[PDB]
RNA sequence: GGGAUUGAAAAUCCC
RNA sequence: UUUUUU
RNA sequence: GGCUAAUCCCCCAUGUGGACCCGCCCCUUGGGGUGUGUCCAAAGGGCUUUGCCCGCUUCCGGAUGGGCCCGCGUCCCAUCAGCUAGUUGGUGGGGUAAUGGCCCACCAAGGCGACGACGGGUAGCCGGUCUGAGAGGAUGGCCGGCCACAGGGGCACUGAGACACGGGCCCCACUCCUACGGGAGGCAGCAGUUAGGAAUCUUCCGCAAUGGGCGCAAGCCUGACGGAGCGACGCCGCUUGGAGGAAGAAGCCCUUCGGGGUGUAAACUCCUGAACCCGGGACGAAACCCCCGACGAGGGGACUGACGGUACCGGGGUAAUAGCGCCGGCCAACUCCGUGCCAGCAGCCGCGGUAAUACGGAGGGCGCGAGCGUUACCCGGAUUCACUGGGCGUAAAGGGCGUGUAGGCGGCCUGGGGCGUCCCAUGUGAAAGACCACGGCUCAACCGUGGGGGAGCGUGGGAUACGCUCAGGCUAGACG
């Protein structure tokens, strides 16, 4: 199996390719209660369809690029920018926290 | 190499009479008779109250002593059966039982354990027709041993099998007197025993 | 001292030179072709492309190029031929290509 | 707000026990419902029925203890001697099946909530079903 | 080229084989593809030799190449015999 | 600390740092002795312990105890250092192997002769 | 370095 | 002043 | 400079077939078929020389080994907080077996980071191992698997495979030869030397076994391997005797001076017989090969030991090494003399300044025993980093207070989905180890055969209480 993901994209900014962001869910090995990590995966857009907010998922793919393993497969939904934003937001915090 | 020295001497610290000399330990001169106190300078002194460990501690000697082994294959033996299914307490004496050389003490071949080791070592014990001259071999259960022709006519065998005439033997073991055969029936039990050691003392001395 | 595993390292040196040479032959070559393709002489470079293909084919006989290396280059060649033969194309010879 | 209902619940039975009421009121929630059912025909409690308190709905308990004891202190035994929520929000608490507990050497239950129901442990081994682990009762 | 012979499992002077489908390349005693029998050569128990004759069959379907020894070993289970 | 935090910072194992400073870690290490002392003990006890500066092959330089009722040692003896502290004196952490190249063993010893390097006489 | 001194020492005192 | 609270 | 052979190199041919451009068909990333066009094959040798054996060529498939890619897991420091120019993506190209900024030209301006980027420190990783009730902690020697390196650094060539330990080139450090112009080296292979170090072996035998390379074979090579040697370094088995023997010798030790102790211990009586001598004397070894049969199946037959005259069997046969630690409490074992805050002991608490069971010796006792102690290190006791399993009024610990970002957490009812969670099946979880059972060395250690378990992840099927999510509703929280 061609692992598959689904997650959100979060650029636009590229051409031919959007950054999808994926989260995945599991209890901690010690501690036991369910935490949540998230990873960014740069994903193939050949036909530059797909736009920020749109929730797709992503197919292990032949290698496109550099960083680039994953083609978009299709559009689970589309258009919730909630997500981007809370992405957006969290980026935006670091920010502060240098000096 | 065991213990090897006084031994009438461990009866005494025990407090309780030890066979190891094999006859003369029935005889009135055991030195458990009109002398039941420990060697030493210290041995008449009023003994202080013991500490939990000092009776843990002196019981299994009482135990390992009787049998005549040194630690390592005692403590081997116990670590052995803790993990075998069953009582803890009672297969350990069944396999101190098993022992080749107390088995030929056992079935009276031997005046002691220690004669019986002699016996062994130095070949005069058959195993189901074969010879065996280690002491720490493990009889199994249906196992025939014999003496060996060579020494049927030996004077210290035909000598212990002459006591041996109508003497009873254990409930896990017969033996045929003429032809110095002899058979180990089953494991013997706790209750076949008559060992004054109370095992789970022992099992209370390796739990620390 | 002296193993006579010398011998190899010898014998090494001579297949440079046949390799390296039959090498420098099939650059020569499709390079001259691909010329004549973008000066639009259609026979010429045919009949130069067909002699690169042999060439080419014929060094995956010994260990030059034994693998699908051989065909790399031959793809390669044909397909800027027949591109660089799309100005006035006419290709007169036909002899290489497909109908 | 309240922050875990069914603990909130557990602890109104806990507290009410150490005092000897005879019945408490929980907020009433099909869940707590079906917790309070296992407890009822566990023999925990004498059982429970729902009642109106200002218009909102909620669960009296009727609790039991035992019987009135010798001198001093003659409070009865408990029943519910320990009360212990498991699986809390913020740290959550599942089971397979052969990890399901033996509470108190099978005198006390383990409440778990399955796919296919609410169940005290030895139901659920039965079922061959594990989930999450509500709570040890004893 | 995938062979068929023996690996070496016993100890000092108590030497016991177990007949072996590997790749020719690996040492004698290293990672295997397949456990197709056991040797006992100085015949201590009343079985020092079994094979699985159609599993050994099967490697020399798809190429495998016994040692002299595998080979003296299969024909004694006869997987040869072909009557 | 809840679970929460735990998984955000969680437990902190404790580093338990070496009471002996013999490099390498060693069992033993063998030194050449700088000066040989004797030092007055700390509060409760009196007494003239004998004591030696030891430039190590680990690169140190420590004082070591020197055990047993009379020592050969010399200023520019060679030693080897055992490890284990000497309550009494502050700043004592290491012993002197009895017994060993130039640190003769203790005449006239008949009862712990494993400590402090002594052999086995005979008795007509 | 020995006496007084203290349970013994420091100190102090005496050849 | 220093050890020892018997 | 010159001659020459070939299973060396080349050209033409035959095109089973394959390669490539284009078209079409089916599949769906560059998979499979098809048409036209173009391009591509080869090598001989041996005999029992009319037939067979060893090879050669193109293609399809199998088998084995491997390259590359992805999910997840993988130590410490935040007194490392911002890092990044081929850096992120794109188009075209180069390169390779093959994807790819792997490299290049041009275009866009991106990419990564508090879920720890970047920097620093440390370190091969795993199967496993030690420990622990477990959860965990620690570790990665030997054996097995993967990786990386071959004096330090870089690079390629040859080839199916290497960027190659005992192959090549170059730079650097070092040693050796040097006619000073220039050359040769490279034990982290086996042994062995030297240096460092607390410390780690034989410049051994052998090709008989197993395995590897070449050869039709005979055979050759193999410090892989199989054996021997040294070291109590570990484990296991074994001996230093057994039975009789005084209300109890001498000596030593204590003493109430009566006696008590070492102690059945010795002496001595009887018996056995570790060592050692003598005779016999292995398994590990049956194929390759030869003969019959067709160089098959099958049968038949012959040669072949390092260990080694070792193991083992039989005969003879001698009473024949004991040590080390401790005895104030924890902690099993106590008295005398010596010494007087000295000499000394001490793991901690503490002993010793004139009666010390704590120093030193003796007698005695306790504990192990071919060992016994010590030091170092690891886990344990330590619930003393507390997931299991701790805490913060006065014992270590509530931030001086608010506002609020991210994050964590979320009342009651219905429905959809089924991500977490649970069940079934199935693949995987190499071997060894660990566990249970039986078996082979006289036992054991060791070894063999069989059996069972297993978290995790892949896949298919299912359940929906709870958590998640989407849709709708409520008013007990919150707000107005
Ligand atoms: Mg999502
Ligand atoms: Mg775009
Ligand atoms: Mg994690
Ligand atoms: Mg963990
Ligand atoms: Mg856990
Ligand atoms: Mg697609
Ligand atoms: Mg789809
Ligand atoms: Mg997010
Ligand atoms: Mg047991
Ligand atoms: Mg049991
Ligand atoms: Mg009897
Ligand atoms: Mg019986
Ligand atoms: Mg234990
Ligand atoms: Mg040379
Ligand atoms: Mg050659
Ligand atoms: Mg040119
Ligand atoms: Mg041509
Ligand atoms: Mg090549
Ligand atoms: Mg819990
Ligand atoms: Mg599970
Ligand atoms: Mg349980
Ligand atoms: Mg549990
Ligand atoms: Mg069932
Ligand atoms: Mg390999
Ligand atoms: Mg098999
Ligand atoms: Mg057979
Ligand atoms: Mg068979
Ligand atoms: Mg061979
Ligand atoms: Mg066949
Ligand atoms: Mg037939
Ligand atoms: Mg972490
Ligand atoms: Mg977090
Ligand atoms: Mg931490
Ligand atoms: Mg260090
Ligand atoms: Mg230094
Ligand atoms: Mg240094
Ligand atoms: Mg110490
Ligand atoms: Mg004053
Ligand atoms: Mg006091
Ligand atoms: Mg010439
Ligand atoms: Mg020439
Ligand atoms: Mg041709
Ligand atoms: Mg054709
Ligand atoms: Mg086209
Ligand atoms: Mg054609
Ligand atoms: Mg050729
Ligand atoms: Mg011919
Ligand atoms: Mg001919
Ligand atoms: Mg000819
Ligand atoms: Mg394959
Ligand atoms: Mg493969
Ligand atoms: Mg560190
Ligand atoms: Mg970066
Ligand atoms: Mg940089
Ligand atoms: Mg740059
Ligand atoms: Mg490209
Ligand atoms: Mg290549
Ligand atoms: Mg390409
Ligand atoms: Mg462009
Ligand atoms: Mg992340
Ligand atoms: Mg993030
Ligand atoms: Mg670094
Ligand atoms: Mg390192
Ligand atoms: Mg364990
Ligand atoms: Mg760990
Ligand atoms: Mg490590
Ligand atoms: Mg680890
Ligand atoms: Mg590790
Ligand atoms: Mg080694
Ligand atoms: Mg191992
Ligand atoms: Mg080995
Ligand atoms: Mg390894
Ligand atoms: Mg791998
Ligand atoms: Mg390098
Ligand atoms: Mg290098
Ligand atoms: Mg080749
Ligand atoms: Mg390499
Ligand atoms: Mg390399
Ligand atoms: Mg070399
Ligand atoms: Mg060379
Ligand atoms: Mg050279
Ligand atoms: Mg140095
Ligand atoms: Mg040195
Ligand atoms: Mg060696
Ligand atoms: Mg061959
Ligand atoms: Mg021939
Ligand atoms: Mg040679
Ligand atoms: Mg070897
Ligand atoms: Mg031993
Ligand atoms: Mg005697
Ligand atoms: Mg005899
Ligand atoms: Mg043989
Ligand atoms: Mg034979
Ligand atoms: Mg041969
Ligand atoms: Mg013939
Ligand atoms: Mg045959
Ligand atoms: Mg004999
Ligand atoms: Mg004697
Ligand atoms: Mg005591
Ligand atoms: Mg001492
Ligand atoms: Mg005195
Ligand atoms: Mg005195
Ligand atoms: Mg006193
Ligand atoms: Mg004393
Ligand atoms: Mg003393
Ligand atoms: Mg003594
Ligand atoms: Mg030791
Ligand atoms: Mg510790
Ligand atoms: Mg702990
Ligand atoms: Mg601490
Ligand atoms: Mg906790
Ligand atoms: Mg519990
Ligand atoms: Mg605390
Ligand atoms: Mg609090
Ligand atoms: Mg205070
Ligand atoms: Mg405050
Ligand atoms: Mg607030
Ligand atoms: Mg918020
Ligand atoms: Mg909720
Ligand atoms: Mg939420
Ligand atoms: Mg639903
Ligand atoms: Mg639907
Ligand atoms: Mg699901
Ligand atoms: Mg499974
Ligand atoms: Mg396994
Ligand atoms: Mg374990
Ligand atoms: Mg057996
Ligand atoms: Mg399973
Ligand atoms: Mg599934
Ligand atoms: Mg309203
Ligand atoms: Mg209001
Ligand atoms: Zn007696």
């Amino acid at each position: 199996p061609k692992k598959v993901l689904t997650g959100v994209v979060v650029s636009d900014k590229m051409q031919k390719t959007v950054t999808v962001l994926v989260e995945r869910q599991f209890p901690h090995p010690l501690y036991g209660k369910v935490i949540k990590r998230s990873k960014k995966y740069l994903a193939h857009d050949p036909e530059e369809k797909y736009k920020l907010g749109d929730v797709v998922e992503i197919i292990e793919s032949r290698p496109i690029s550099k960083r680039k393993r994953f083609r978009v497969l299709r559009l689970v939904e589309s258009g919730r920018m909630d997500l981007v934003e809370k992405y957006l937001i969290r980026r935006q915090n670091y920010q502060s926290l240098s000096k | 190499g065991r213990y090897i020295g006084p031994v009438c001497r461990l009866c005494r610290r025990e407090g309780v009479k030890l066979y190891l000399k094999g006859e003369r330990c029935y005889s009135p001169k055991c030195a458990m008779e009109r002398r039941p106190y420990p060697p030493g300078q210290h041995g008449q002194k009023r003994a202080r109250r013991p500490s939990d460990y000092a009776v843990r501690l002196r019981e299994k000697q009482k135990l390992r002593r009787i049998y005549g082994i040194s630690e390592r294959q005692f403590r081997n033996l116990f670590e052995e059966a803790s993990k075998k299914k069953g009582v803890t307490g009672s297969v350990f004496l069944g396999l101190l039982e098993s022992r080749l050389d107390n088995v030929v003490y056992r079935l009276g071949f031997a005046v002691s354990r220690r004669q019986a080791r002699q016996l062994v070592r130095h070949g005069h014990i058959t195993v189901n027709g074969r010879r065996v001259d280690l002491p720490s071999y493990r009889v199994r259960p249906g196992d025939e041993i014999a003496v060996a022709e060579k020494s049927r006519n030996l004077e210290l065998i035909r000598q212990n099998l002459e006591a041996m005439k109508g003497r009873k033997v254990g409930p896990w073991l017969s033996l045929d007197v003429e032809g110095m055969k002899g058979k180990f029936l089953r494991l013997p039990d706790r209750e076949d025993l008559a060992l004054p050691v109370n095992e789970q003392l022992v099992i209370e001395f390796y739990s620390r | 001292r002296n193993l006579s595993a010398l011998k190899r390292h010898r014998q090494s040196l001579k297949r440079r030179l046949r390799n390296k040479a039959k090498k420098s032959a099939i650059k020569t070559l499709s390079k001259k072709a691909i010329q004549l393709a973008q000066e639009g002489k259609a026979e010429e470079a045919l009949k130069i492309m067909r002699k690169a293909e042999s060439l080419i084919d014929k060094a995956a006989k010994g260990s030059t190029l034994h693998k699908n290396a051989a065909a790399r280059r031959k793809s390669r060649l044909m397909r800027k031929v027949r591109q660089l033969l799309e100005a006035a194309g006419a290709p007169l010879i036909g002899g290489g290509l497909s109908a | 707000m309240l922050t875990d209902p069914i603990a909130d619940m557990l602890t109104r039975i806990r507290n009410a026990t150490r005092v000897y009421k005879e019945s408490t009121d929980v907020p009433a929630s099909r869940f707590k419902e079906e917790i309070l059912r296992i407890l009822a025909r566990e023999g925990f409690i004498k059982g429970y029925e729902r009642v109106d308190v200002d218009g909102k709905p909620y669960l009296r308990v009727y609790l039991k203890y035992g019987p009135r004891r010798q001198g001093p202190d003659p409070r009865p035994e408990q029943v519910i001697h320990h009360i212990r929520r498991i699986s809390k929000p913020g740290r959550r608490v599942y089971v397979g099946v052969k990890e399901i507990p033996r509470v108190r050497r099978g005198l006390g239950i383990a409440i778990l909530s399955t796919s296919k129901g609410v169940l005290t442990d030895r139901e659920a081994r039965k079922l061959g079903v594990g989930g999450e682990l509500i709570c040890e009762v004893w | 080229m995938v062979k068929i012979r023996l690996a070496r499992f016993g100890s000092k002077h108590n030497p016991h084989y177990r007949i072996v489908v590997t790749d020719a390349r690996r040492k004698r005693d290293g990672k295997y593809i397949e456990k197709i029998g056991y040797y006992d050569p100085r015949k201590t128990t009343p079985d020092w030799l079994k094979v699985d004759v159609e599993r050994a069959r099967y490697w020399l379907s798809v190429g495998a190449q016994p040692t002299d020894t595998a080979r003296r070993l299969l024909r004694q289970a006869g997987v040869f015999r072909q009557e | 600390p809840t679970i929460n935090q735990l998984v955000r910072k969680g437990r902190e194992k404790v580093r338990k740092k070496s009471k002996v400073p013999a490099l390498k870690g060693a069992p033993f290490r063998r030194g050449v002795c700088t000066v040989v002392r004797t030092v007055t003990p700390k509060k409760p006890n009196s007494a003239l312990r004998k004591v030696a500066k030891v430039r190590l092959t680990s690169g140190y330089e420590v004082t070591a105890y020197i055990p047993g009722e009379g020592h050969n040692l010399q200023e520019h003896s060679v030693v080897l250092i055992r490890g284990g502290r000497v309550k009494d004196l502050p700043g004592v952490r290491y012993h002197i192997v009895r017994g060993v190249y130039d640190a003769a063993g203790v005449k006239d010893r008949k009862k712990s002769r494993s400590k402090y390097g002594t052999k086995k006489p005979k008795e007509a």
